[PDB]
């Protein structure tokens, strides 16, 4: 191991799973469950067979309100889903019995597709998943019904939309958690361009699992971006462990202690007490009736403060059962804790700054929207290096129905397919098990 | 009786149109031309005033060793030198693009759901009317909430406003009619019924931002500017806190969830935001043009009005300026909207199809493509061979290729009722023309042409798309003149022959059925002629704020 | 090789231009110096400029392809790549734009040919270009009334002929002399005046233009009546269409 | 197994290496050498230490002509290269015995860096190569010289340029063969956005190796794009084999037979004769003194025609030793062969169309440039699905010095570093060897 730290790992009920696991057993670079999650997100596609069929029978293809009169084709795709899926699978696979999965859902209305991992090992990026899936289903539909040369272009339009006249798959009837590479705000950002509502949908609104999936994706992006290289690597790993994996049960125990009557402020007080008790901070000097705290381990202070930040979101937005105030929690947990202690807030001010913009762009005319439509690639919420978005995921998992652009509204296709995948749905379970398995190899 | 281009040829040249010989070098070069003479004098004055040489007719080669021709704007009696059809010199052309660039369509369906379900307030025609009065004050750039706001001069932004439409007649009739695009008034009965069925109970805004702003800024400004003032007007009209959490749902709805841009953004080599010409798909361009609702008894007229719209926008402004510039591409485009040439060839093809098949009665297959596109190609090429004046008029091979293939492809689609076989006929026309004359267009003209046959019916990722969904960003089409506007015409052709109210987006069709626009989209070629004559009045000028 | 389908004189003339075993008819004699003057790239007695050193002076590593492909003489020397460009009248010039590019890549080595409606160009190493150009100028590729050597300002392929039967040229590089009935080249291909004009001989008469032309027209042989040539074009269209689909 | 075809494979001297290799042993999806090449191209970075040092000493950072007076820093980077590179390597690697390579070149003026393959297995794309390398060298330089907090931002600007104000690494002193994901013309295009000159530089102008590398990259992209899925897969594989791998020595033998005196037309005549001799085509119909040819195997006709196309480029541009006429070869080989035979040209007209635009855009005012600046992602040359750009690479390999924008002008940094890598420099050798190895697993 590069680092000396060990953490105790817990399950989503707050019960111990494994003591004293080296920190790097949770690293995206080392943990095999994080690898399988990331590769799974690259290769998984939701296919809306019913959507394709409806688009074809109405000639409504190529984006919102679009329609080509005279081009309608009435094809019994959902009734023939088994044959179509099998034919697509034959084209999608590399070899028989490899890791290709094609599984019908909703009585043939949807398909889960996982394109074989070997296609990605000889690809630059991740677009093979929608592109290989789309063309396999286009060809399978044409071959199922013997669609003529003259008409087959409508099948293509119904599947993939207005691409390539549009840059995106505009009007497509397939969906992925990832978005196209051209939409990245910077190189390395692809695992950040995953809508918060998609994470919350895939984890069935389990608060800890949504926080874990979001943290995994954000902190894995931080490796791809180079932010977690060299001097910063331990900071990022400790953030992942304490804010997103409930290391040492710290998030869980802060929520337990503050959930009945607590506020953001009472969580802060408990976190500062716990950091002092653990030797993470110490009084550096006394001003007039005011203690100035210092630390000999800024990355560990940052991680403890990040656990408190997550717990403060769960307490504040959990009490309201309304996600909107996550932007306020992200701001004032940080602002208050700095004047409480004399130490820098989470991500050295970057969570607080993200929260200022996020609050503005979720309560103003100028852009943004509700919490669930943000993501680590959004211009409003890209600035903190993994320490903000997972709190938004936790807040949206706790929302009891206050949002118009809810996961039910934005992410239903993603929910139906991606929640099937155990490792997407319960990543805290699988990443902890994998870390315990490799604990003596790190 | 006479071919439709004969009058124009007799105007241009002293010789009869069939005559094979002429005499050159006798006209005094540029001195033969009123317009070139105006330019020589203007360049002298410009250069003298600014202290830098500028237009000079003796730089490079001497224009006008042959006749510098007038052009008849097709369907009009207006004859102008081609310089009057350059977009820089033609305010109608500039305003046509401004009117598209500065428009977005924005639903009120999510917005009304947010009001009802989240604010807990009722929406009715009365509340919609109050909202519309408010947004018509705010949209041009005026305030509704804060103290000490400074605002746009109303007269500089007189062209900016918001209207709505809905397919529910009884709802439409209850909103104040100053704000309503009345589908029953603007469209003939059967088209109106089709459009109202598409829209249903949906309620959509047509937002036009100021031309002066669009010119200062870009097309990607339009949906933002629209959303800001929709947002302020939702605050004011429905009594929100002025900036609460629900405010962000209106922003997301107006900017993303229920916006329809005229054009989608472009990839980086040709980087541009939304509402630029390259993002406008061919089926939207056909829908923007309003010929369909006024000339519906004549599908040739409808189709060729769309060709004019698109040849000008796509070749002159888009390819000839955004994507290149300079002298540019005026006559690459004018070939498709002057001298009634494309009209002659396309009426021939329409009549041929009527006689052999009946419109929309031919099988939708390669047999029909081979028959119609070959016959019409040969007619068009024979006209250049029979009339030397015609060939000297459309002197560039690219111009002839585009005109002949547009007639062939439109005619094929008149026969099949399907744009994709129309497109196949366009490519077959190019192949036949190339073998007939041992030439086609400019150096790079047939890149898409040679990819063309194989990509018509492809289904692969970046190859397969119905023609209506293609546009200037379809890969094979992204570079070259003499194709994009003609493809918009082919996209229109089968729909005009079928009597369809729209080609690809019914909301876009309705959104331009509006006499409050500055350009008259019902008569594109008539407007081009009016601009050529310097008789068009554009929006966006700064005269009110500059010295008298 | 079979080159081109069809049963017209046009189709046979297209095949003859492509077939390197067909002896192009020589119609006129032009001196080496005069070819150089018409090209306009170098002055008489000027050494060939170079773009890179001679191949022999280079330290090229083993490359089986290089070794198997003999460089043209100008490539061995390091000559500049220069051009010659022609415009062909649609009124029955003998050669036409695609005819030229197709023929050039059958007949000539190391050739960059480009086709356009109003101009057709070949670019190759300068000394080789001079040898090719003599053949383009002396033979039935060229008629001095209905074809023009033009490096710029090419307009005229689609224009009416003048009263002498000459194609339009904005720069008047080729002048018909009524007194001889011959044409002279009075400027080089870019339009600069020649010290002394080059005799290009007599324009072909109408009968001979019709024997030699490669354009199809309603007033000559129409393409639509060369049904076998149309059949092959249609066949190509259909096979490309089917192949792109499945 | 999916296809019955077999091919004989040769070396770049025209000697047989392995006979009767199953076609799929050359598939990007199966061949381990193509996988190693592609992962190698994702992970390899050229670092210009001398360039970083000079940018710092002059304060010339952030793009052409840019300079910040007063910000100059004089650091002995090249003189301390060994230490800097070692410190960078420690940050770049995942573990001490992994496949990370950091090797100094040019007396420490340059470094070859290969970022460990494992970072890519948990990444969405390929930007971790430049981003991890950049930060590791920024940090290693700062740490070597104890550069202050006040000055260190200049080191960052010297390494990575104006990013993130610019979307590209504008002014960077690192280079890769790939380009940023935002510049893709479509999803799946990243292995296409590799300058022809970079391929020619990496293969040291060996014509057959340049054509092979280019074909491998292009046809591998066709898999990532979905173009080689289902109906089209065999067409793409046979193109790779015959146009880029010299299958059956067809390209080689056509060049041998036409190299002394041949033209594009003579190569066409020989290819048509060979296709007839091999039963790929047959006379379908007799017109008047004209044989109309047919085929029962369009993918195989396409592949033979593609081998002829490559040979024609080698003969035509090899005779001129000037690359510009490749655009003309690509056009008229295909135009002539269709009228010679009555069969469709390579890629069913898409090479010919690509060639029309490429000719225009390499001989006009409007855009493009010389052959070496094109690539499969360029708008002019994207249209053929792998059958055009490898010929451009062969032509530029054969260019004796007629280009201003030559590989010496555009690709010197890439040449120094990427030609060190044996599988990049001599791919034909490695891919043929791997195919022969796996021949019994297909
Ligand atoms: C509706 C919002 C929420 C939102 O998303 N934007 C608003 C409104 C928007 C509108 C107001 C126009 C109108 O009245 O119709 C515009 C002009 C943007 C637009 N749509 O054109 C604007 N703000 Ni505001 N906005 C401003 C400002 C401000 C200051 C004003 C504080 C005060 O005491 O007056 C406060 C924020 C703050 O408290 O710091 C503010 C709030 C707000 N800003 C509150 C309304 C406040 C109220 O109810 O009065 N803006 C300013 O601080 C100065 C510049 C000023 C902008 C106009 C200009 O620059 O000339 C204007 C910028
Ligand atoms: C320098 C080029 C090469 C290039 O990259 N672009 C040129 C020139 C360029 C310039 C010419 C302006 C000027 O004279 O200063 C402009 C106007 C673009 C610009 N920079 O504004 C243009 N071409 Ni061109 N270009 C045209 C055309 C053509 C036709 C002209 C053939 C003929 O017989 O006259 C041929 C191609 C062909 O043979 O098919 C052509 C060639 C050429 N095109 C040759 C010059 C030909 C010559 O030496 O005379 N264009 C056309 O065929 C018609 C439309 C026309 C364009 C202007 C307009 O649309 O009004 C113009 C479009
Ligand atoms: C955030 C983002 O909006 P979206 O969330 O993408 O709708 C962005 N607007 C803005 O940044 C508004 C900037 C100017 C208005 C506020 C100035 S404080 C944009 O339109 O691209
Ligand atoms: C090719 C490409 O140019 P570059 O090679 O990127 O310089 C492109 N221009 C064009 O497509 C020119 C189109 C308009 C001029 C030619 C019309 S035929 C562009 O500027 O993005
Ligand atoms: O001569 S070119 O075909 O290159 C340009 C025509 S505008
Ligand atoms: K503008
Ligand atoms: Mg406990
Ligand atoms: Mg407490
Ligand atoms: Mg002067
Ligand atoms: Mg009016
Ligand atoms: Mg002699
Ligand atoms: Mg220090
Ligand atoms: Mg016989």
């Amino acid at each position: 191991a590069k680092f000396e730290d060990k953490v105790d790992l817990y399950d989503d009920r707050g019960n111990l799973v494994e003591e004293q696991v080296p920190l790097e057993a949770l690293s995206p670079l080392r943990n095999p469950a994080i690898k399988s999650i990331v590769q799974g997100i690259k290769r998984t596609v939701a296919v809306n067979l019913e959507g394709i069929e409806n688009a074809l029978k109405t000639a409504k293809v190529g984006g919102p309100a679009c329609k080509i009169m005279g081009r309608e084709l009435d094809l019994d795709i959902v009734g023939n889903a088994e044959s179509i899926a099998a034919a697509a699978k034959e084209m999608i696979q590399v070899t028989e019995d490899d890791d290709t999965n094609v599984e019908l859902l909703g009585g043939g209305k949807r398909a889960l597709v996982q394109v074989p991992s070997a296609r990605f090992d000889v690809a630059a990026e991740y677009s093979a998943a929608p592109l290989v899936t789309a063309t396999a289903f286009v060809q399978a539909i044409i071959n199922e019904f013997d669609v003529s040369m003259y008409d087959a272009n409508m099948v293509k339009a119904a599947v993939l939309g207005r691409y390539p006249q549009s840059v995106e798959y505009m009007g497509a009837n397939i969906a992925t958690m990832l978005d196209i590479p051209q939409k990245l705000e910077g190189p390395g950002y692809a695992l950040r361009n995953i809508m918060v509502n998609h994470v919350v949908a895939a984890t069935l609104k389990n608060t800890l699992q949504a926080a874990a999936l979001s943290t995994i994706l954000e902190q894995t992006a931080m490796f791809e971006m180079g932010d977690a290289v060299g001097a910063f690597e331990r900071m990022h790993l400790l953030g992942l462990a304490y804010q997103g994996m409930n290391a040492d049960n710290l998030v869980f125990d802060l929520v337990k202690a503050n959930g009945k009557e607590g506020t953001v402020g009472s969580v802060i007080a408990d976190l500062v007490e716990r950091a002092l008790e653990d030797g993470v901070i110490k009084v550096e000097k006394e001003l007039t009736d005011y203690k100035v705290y210092g630390t000999d381990d800024l990355a560990m202070w940052n991680a403890y403060a990040a656990a408190g930040l997550m717990a403060a979101t769960m307490v504040n937005q959990g009490a309201a059962r309304a996600a909107q105030g996550v932007s306020s929690t992200l701001l004032y947990y940080n602002d208050l804790i700095e004047f409480e202690t004399g130490l820098p807030s989470v991500d050295f001010g970057k969570v607080e700054g993200t929260a200022v913009g996020f609050s503005f762009f979720s309560h103003s005319i100028y852009g943004g929207g509700g919490p669930g439509i943000f993501n680590g690639n959004h211009i409003v919420t890209r600035h903190s290096k993994g320490f903000a978005i997972p709190c938004v995921a936790a807040a949206m998992a706790l929302d009891a129905g206050t949002q118009m652009f809810s996961p039910e509204a934005t992410s239903g296709l993603i929910k139906e397919v991606f929640s099937q995948v155990d490792e997407f749905r319960e990543p805290l379970k699988y990443v902890v098990e994998a870390a315990a398995e490799i604990k003596n190899e790190i | 009786a006479d071919k439709l281009f004969i009058n124009a040829l007799k105007k241009k040249f002293e010789e009869s149109p069939e005559e094979k010989k002429t005499t050159f070098y006798t006209l005094g070069g540029w001195k033969q031309s009123e317009r070139k003479t105006e330019f020589v004098n203007a360049g002298k004055e410009v250069a003298a005033k600014r202290g830098i040489p500028q237009y000079n007719p003796d730089i490079g080669t001497p224009l006008g060793q042959r006749v510098l021709m007038p052009y008849q704007v097709s369907t009009t009696d207006t004859y102008v030198e081609g310089d009057d059809l350059h977009f820089v010199n033609n305010a109608a052309m500039q305003q046509m693009w401004d009117d598209i660039r500065r428009t977005v369509i924005v639903g009120l369906n999510h917005a009304h759901a947010v009001i009802e379900k989240r604010l807990g307030k009722e929406v009715t025609p009365e509340t919609i009317t109050h909202y519309l009065e408010t947004v018509n004050h705010a949209m041009p750039g005026a305030a509704v909430v804060q103290e000490h706001m400074v605002e746009t001069h109303p007269a500089l932004v007189a062209d900016s406003y918001v209207k709505v439409f809905t397919g529910n007649d009884e709802i439409a009739d209850e909103i104040d009619p100053a704000f309503v695009i009345d589908i029953n008034k603007q469209f003939p009965e059967d088209q109106a019924e089709t459009l109202k069925a598409e829209v249903g109970d949906g309620i959509w805004q047509v937002v036009r931002i100021p031309t002066i702003v669009s010119r200062t800024c870009d097309g990607a400004t339009t949906s933002r500017w629209s959303a800001m003032q929709i947002g302020m007007s939702m605050i004011s009209a429905y009594k929100q806190a002025a900036g609460e959490a629900a405010t962000g749902d209106f922003a997301y709805a107006a900017k993303h969830a229920e916006v329809i841009h005229m054009g989608t953004y472009l990839p980086v080599r040709r980087a541009r935001g939304e509402n630029e010409p390259g993002g406008v798909p061919f089926g939207y361009l056909a829908d923007i043009c309003q010929s369909s609702r006024v000339n519906y008894e004549d599908p040739v007229r409808v189709s060729l009005d769309v060709v004019a719209t698109g040849a000008m926008l796509y070749d002159q402004i888009w390819l000839g300026s955004y994507m290149s510039g300079g002298v540019g591409f005026t006559q690459y485009a004018t070939a498709a909207y002057t001298d009634n040439i494309l009209d002659d060839f396309t009426y021939f093809g329409k009549e041929y199809v009527e006689d052999k098949y009946g419109l929309c009665e031919a099988p939708n297959n390669m047999d029909t493509v081979l028959d119609v596109a070959t016959e019409v190609t040969f007619y068009g090429l024979e006209q250049y061979e029979e009339y030397p004046a015609l060939l000297e008029d459309q002197f560039g091979g690219s111009q002839r290729a585009a005109v002949v293939a547009a007639a062939a492809g439109c005619s094929t689609a008149f026969a099949t009722g399907n744009a994709q076989t129309g497109l196949s006929g366009w490519y077959l026309s190019m192949y036949l023309h190339k073998e007939q004359h041992s030439r086609l267009g400019f150096y790079g003209y047939d890149l898409q042409d040679q990819c063309g046959a194989s990509n018509v019916f492809s289904i692969r990722g970046d190859e397969g798309l119905p023609l209506e969904l293609r546009g200037p960003n379809y890969p094979n089409y992204a570079m070259n003149v003499g194709h994009q506007g003609e493809y918009a015409g082919i996209s229109q052709a089968p729909h005009a022959a079928r009597g369809d109210a729209f080609v690809f987006n019914p909301l876009v069709k309705i959104a331009f059925a509006d006499d409050n626009l500055v350009f008259d989209f019902t008569n594109v070629r008539g407007e081009f002629a009016k601009g050529a004559l310097r008789e068009f009045e554009p929006a966006g000028e700064r005269a009110l704020i500059t010295p008298a | 090789a079979q080159y081109y389908p069809g049963t017209t004189k046009v189709a046979q003339n297209r095949r003859n231009f492509c077939n390197p075993e067909y002896e192009l008819e020589k119609l006129r004699e032009i001196s080496d110096e005069d070819v150089v003057k018409i090209l306009g790239h170098r002055a008489p007695g000027e050494e060939y400029p170079s773009v890179h050193p001679p191949l022999e002076e280079m330290d090229e590593p083993e490359d089986a392809i290089r070794e198997m492909v003999e460089p043209i003489d100008g490539a061995k020397a390091g000559d500049r790549v220069r051009y010659i460009q022609f415009t062909d009248s649609m009124y029955f010039a003998p050669a036409q734009p695609y005819v030229r590019s197709r023929a050039y890549l059958c007949r000539y080595r190391g050739a960059d040919a480009g086709t356009l409606s109003g101009r057709q160009i070949i670019e190759t190493r300068e000394r080789d270009l001079e040898k090719i150009s003599k053949e383009l100028l002396e033979t039935e590729f060229f008629d001095p009334a209905r074809s023009g050597v033009r490096g710029k300002s090419v307009h005229g392929h689609s224009l009416r002929l003048d009263e002498d039967g000459m194609m339009f040229d904005m720069l008047r590089r080729q002048i018909y002399n009524k007194d001889t009935g011959r044409v002279e080249m009075v400027k080089n291909q870019i339009g600069d005046e020649l010290d002394e004009p080059v005799d290009l001989g007599e324009p072909l008469d109408e009968e001979t233009l019709m024997e030699k032309t490669t354009i199809y027209r309603v007033d000559g042989e129409a393409y639509r009546d060369d049904v076998e040539a149309v059949e092959i074009m249609q066949r190509i269209h259909v096979l490309r269409s089917q192949g792109g689909f499945n």
